[PDB]
């Protein structure tokens, strides 16, 4: 998925926030791996995207 | 006389009234009460304590 800057700390194990309690939670036991990376020049445009 | 008797029956009780006691103690937790933890932690934050 794609979010902001400002809530890659929500996609983590024992978070809470808007992106967490309404779009993608994950389990306190999670087993994997998140890794973000960011994507201006594919995923802004100059008039909003 | 009858110490021997009325002493046992202390002991029990004493043992007794301490594991009560006991119920009322932090052992390092925020509070005693389970609730009082429940109601003021989500289960992230509370299950710690």
């Amino acid at each position: 998925f794609v979010i902001r800057g400002d809530e890659v700390r929500q996609i983590a194990p024992g978070q809470t926030g808007n992106i967490a309690d309404y779009n993608y939670k994950l389990p306190d036991d999670f087993t994997g791996c998140v890794i973000a990376w960011n994507s201006n020049n594919l995923d802004s445009k100059v008039g909003g995207n | 006389a009858l110490g021997k008797l009325q002493d046992v029956v202390n002991q029990n009780a004493q043992a007794l009234n301490t594991l009560v006691k006991q119920l009322s103690s932090n052992f390092g937790a925020i509070s005693s009460v389970l609730n009082d933890i429940l109601s003021r932690l989500d289960p992230p934050e509370a299950e710690v304590q």
